[PDB]
């Protein structure tokens, strides 16, 4: 839901595959146990937390009042039945699926907002209905369920993009646009930063930009960031914050790999043990790695082991099978050089190929009208 | 997008037996090589 | 009557393959009269003209 | 004959545990093969016949019709019954030096069939022979084990040929150290052998040089690109317009067969 | 004898085969007539233009 | 051998007129009917003699290309009467693997042909001097006739792209 218990509940990644770490969350875990309900979730993931001594003591209670506050809730809901009246029984019903949401069981809050669902007055309380099964969504990481509701609600609107319902909604995409590896529709999403506020319900404002600065750190070219995030004032006055993202971004668009390499490693320790962000940590390493080599290689015909050795900081024996995979593999450029020790590339790649990028088209395109003649009297 | 995990089930599974991350390493491979 | 129809067919069969040439003859030659009147309905339209409204 | 036919499926199993004999089932059993699908015998029958058909290596046709069998029969159960198919559907496939892992299925059967089998099977893309020789046999129960060895006794001597064509596919020109003792073979005369029948095959060129014991190349592997263009892709613009000129007969005769009755 | 049912009959069918080479040729003279009379009722319409 | 009826015993000979016949067609370079020919041979009837698996090893270090496992595999034949018959092998096959390794691109020196070539009796200096017809230097095999052709002029391309186009104008205008 939108409690902290979302964040709380949502640090059980780091929580279950590292055992050093496993210390503070299971603090704050077990700390923050007591609030929002949650009982259901831990005592659901409790393989991964400790003995059952200090289990049983609490449960006790916890099971108590859960049936006192659902049955409070259910005294409300027929208080508020049999009535004149639609606000009083969307918000019955609709609290008491924010409880169920907070006990974290979707069968009862799935028949909830289904007939909460189906009172919608208007379209704008149906998509906030959405969106609370978007936040619940986001902790049990289903795919379909979070884009039937917003494929079916995001059309129709008729009443305009709000400050941050329709920048909340873009949030979203950003997060489902973070989850998949989308990323040439994803560069966009991210533009409307300025209409962001810090929202406690999913993610807070740095941990926005903490998670949008790598698909825009490595989603992006040169131009892109020129025009979008350097000409732009945001990430001149969210820099402030942490000196090591002004470091990654002076670094690479300055082109120093010895406090890149020397600094990498924070990258790639933080990039991991998060929810949605640590399944993917191996894409935006060989595609930031390419993406350099793309860069640096760009402007740079000719290459000595020389000038390359002492600019990355690194050996020859690991660049020549790096290069080695990724010429065959990674597909960056033409046939490498190696009569006197010297990167050394042609890549024609503009000449010819610039008028050669139609034959694949064409190739598939000759197997389509087959298919086309295929077609023909059957 | 089942595309792309081609290539990143072949350089991921490729890594998986031995030098898997290797950003931790040369921090302690700058001196040494 | 039965093995008639053979030697009997054949004089359809010369009728009928007869007008290839021909039907080559109407569809190469219509559509050159089809750009004759063509261009001269079009030529008709000349550039001093009044203006109304 | 649907019910001759499902005799031959008992009758082929019958035969497919040990009849390795194949002059009369092959070549003989072939029959004008009548419409019999049943919307499963494509399954299992084509299983049979291509576990019949995967003694020989195939390499083209029992890939593209065993993986099409895999993606047919997904009425009741596509999970329980196709990580054999799945299985041998691999095991076929990381011959050919290019192996496909489990990629669009997620069921928790075939991950646990396949872990004893993951290891190696991305383990034939490095192609280490001292090392991966040691690993088959230190673990191999069941992948060694499934009788007689003979596709496993043949690919760790396949190793070398995926390796090799990894090599085929990787930089053409050969070194005498870096790549030689790369490859853990260190000998110029199969390696100039082998690299020189890449040679004759027309597909890609290289040279040979020999100035003070090393072996030179100057690995100009440069594409036709303002080298001989219209040499280059003059049989494409012939090849290209001959079949989209046959495409403007075969968009040219179906309106004849349209206005054919009116 | 055994000649006008065997030796007929196939000649009589290979002739039942070049009545199909004529389907051909008339069906491909009714388009191509119809087509005809398509081409001819433009240009007979820009002629009464 | 290839009969309907199944009752026929197969006799202990089997395999071996059938690893002549294998013998004599890898030797007439068939091979292609060899590769065909792999389908039907496995039916695992001894599997345990090095008679067996030694058409198929020996093929396959042939596609391998090494032939130092061959000469130091010489001696790995049993008292088995065919290894005359092996070196017979070798003799119609010294002329592919000799021939192959001694393409001569662009050059080769001898202090390599000492190596892959047979011993030092003047038979392949004598032979293939008479056969390949080549210049003989200062103890070194030089290469002529390597990527010197000259390219065309232009003309004839043309010419048979104007025909080309003769077939444009014919197959895209020819029922008008």
């Amino acid at each position: 839901p939108k409690n902290p218990d979302l964040r709380i509940a949502q640090l059980r990644f780091l929580l279950s595959l590292p055992e050093h770490r496993g210390d503070a969350a299971v603090r704050d875990e077990l700390m923050a146990a007591v609030r929002d309900n949650n009982m259901a979730p831990y005592y659901e993931a409790l393989c991964k937390s400790l003995d059952w001594q200090i289990d049983v003591d609490l449960l006790n209670k916890m099971k108590k009042a859960n049936e006192d506050e659902l049955k409070r809730l259910d005294e409300e809901l027929e208080d508020a039945e049999k009535n004149l009246g639609e606000s009083e029984i969307r918000d019955a019903m609709m609290a008491k699926a924010e409880y169920l949401c907070r006990i974290g069981d979707k069968e009862g809050a799935l028949t909830a907002f289904r007939k909460t669902y189906d009172k919608t007055v208007a379209l704008g309380h149906r998509l906030d209905i959405v969106f609370y099964l978007l936040r619940i969504g986001l902790f049990y990481m289903d795919n379909d369920l979070i884009t039937r509701n917003t494929e079916k609600a995001k059309s129709l609107i008729e009443e305009g993009g709000d400050w941050d319902r329709r920048n909340r909604l873009k949030v979203y995409q950003g997060l489902y646009c973070v989850a998949i590896r989308d990323f040439k529709q994803a560069a966009e999403l991210f533009l409307d930063t300025v209409s962001t506020f810090t929202s406690y319900e999913l993610m807070d404002y740095k941990t926005f930009v903490t998670y949008t600065v790598y698909v825009s750190m490595i989603a992006l070219e040169r131009p892109d960031l020129r025009e979008k995030v350097i000409k732009g004032a945001e990430i001149l006055e969210v820099l402030h914050s942490l000196p090591a993202v002004r470091q990654y971004l002076f670094s690479l668009y300055e082109c120093r790999y010895s406090v890149f390499f020397q600094s990498l490693a924070v990258v790639e320790q933080e990039m991991k043990k998060d929810w949605l962000f640590a399944p993917h940590y191996r894409y935006y390493v060989r595609e930031m790695r390419i993406h350099a080599y793309s860069q640096l290689l760009e402007s740079y015909r000719s290459l000595t082991l020389g000038y390359m050795a002492e600019a990355f900081g690194v050996g020859v024996e690991f660049i020549d099978q790096e290069l080695s995979r990724f010429i065959a593999a990674g597909r960056l450029h033409c046939k490498i050089d190696k009569v006197n020790e010297i990167v050394e590339t042609n890549r024609p790649d503009s000449k010819n190929w610039q008028y050669q990028e139609t034959i694949k088209k064409g190739d598939l395109l000759l197997n389509r009208v087959q298919k086309l003649s295929r077609v023909i009297n059957m | 997008v089942w595309e792309d995990n081609w290539d990143d089930d072949n350089v991921e599974d490729d890594f998986s037996n031995q030098l898997r991350a290797e950003l931790e390493k040369h921090g302690y491979k700058m001196e040494t090589s | 009557d039965l093995y008639s129809r053979y030697k009997k067919l054949q004089q359809e069969l010369e009728f009928l393959e007869v007008q290839e040439e021909y039907i080559k003859d109407e569809q190469k030659n219509l559509k050159k009269e089809f750009l004759h009147a063509q261009e001269e309905v079009k030529r008709i339209q000349s550039i001093p003209l009044v203006i109304g409204q | 004959a649907d019910g001759q036919a499902t005799l031959l499926n008992l009758l082929l199993r019958n035969y497919l545990h040990y009849s390795l004999y194949d002059q009369a089932e092959k070549l003989v059993s072939k029959s004008v093969f009548p419409e019999q699908a049943n919307n499963n015998e494509w399954a299992r029958y084509l299983y049979y016949t291509g576990r019949i058909k995967a003694i020989q290596l195939e390499y083209s046709e029992a890939r593209r019709t065993m993986t099409n069998a895999l993606r047919k029969a997904p009425q009741h159960t596509a999970v329980g019954f196709k990580q054999t198919v799945h299985k041998l559907l691999i095991v076929v496939e990381l011959l050919l030096g290019e192996i496909p892992d489990r990629l669009q299925f997620r069921q928790p059967s075939l991950k646990r069939s396949l872990m004893p089998y993951f290891l190696l099977t991305q383990a034939v893309r490095t192609g280490n022979l001292a090392k991966f020789n040691q690993v088959l046999d230190q673990f191999g129960e069941k992948f060694q084990a499934d009788g007689t060895y003979t596709l496993i006794i043949r690919l760790r001597h396949n190793v070398i040929k995926t390796g090799v064509r990894m090599i085929s596919l990787s930089y053409s020109r050969i070194s005498l150290a870096d790549i030689a003792q790369k490859l853990q073979l260190d000998s110029p005369e199969d390696a100039e052998f082998i690299v020189a029948k890449a040679i004759r095959d027309g597909v890609i060129e290289a040279s040979i040089n020999h100035e003070k014991g090393y072996v030179q190349s100057k690995e100009m592997i440069d594409i036709y690109s303002t080298r001989e263009p219209q040499l280059a892709f003059h049989q494409r613009i012939s090849f290209c317009l001959d079949i989209h000129n046959m495409s403007v007969k075969a968009m040219r005769f179906p309106p004849k067969s349209y206005n054919k009755d009116l | 004898l055994e000649e006008g049912k065997a030796g007929s009959g196939l000649r009589q069918y290979y002739l039942s085969k070049i009545e199909e080479l004529q389907l051909i040729v008339n069906d491909k003279s009714q388009n191509l007539r119809r087509l005809q009379a398509q081409r001819n009722e433009l240009n007979a319409k820009v002629r009464l233009l | 051998y290839f009969d309907y009826k199944e009752q026929l015993p197969e006799s202990a000979y089997m395999h071996q007129l059938l690893g002549l016949n294998l013998l004599f067609l890898l030797s007439q370079n068939r091979v292609a009917e060899f590769h065909t020919e792999l389908e039907r041979l496995p039916a695992k009837d001894i599997q345990t003699n090095v008679y067996i698996k030694h058409p198929v090893s020996l093929e396959q270090y042939l596609m391998e290309g090494s032939y130092n496992k061959v000469f130091l595999a010489k001696g790995n034949i049993p008292a088995e009467s065919y290894t005359f018959f092996i070196d017979i092998l070798l003799d119609t096959i010294r002329d592919e693997i000799a021939g192959c390794i001694e393409k001569a691109y662009e050059k080769i020196l001898f202090t390599e042909a000492t190596r892959i070539l047979f011993f030092n009796t003047p038979k392949k200096m004598t032979d293939y001097a008479k056969k390949r017809g080549w210049v003989l230097g200062p103890n070194n095999y030089y290469s002529f006739a390597s990527q010197q052709q000259k390219p065309e002029d232009t003309t004839i391309p043309s010419t048979e792209l104007a025909k080309q186009v003769i077939e444009y104008a014919r197959q895209l205008e020819m029922i008008v």
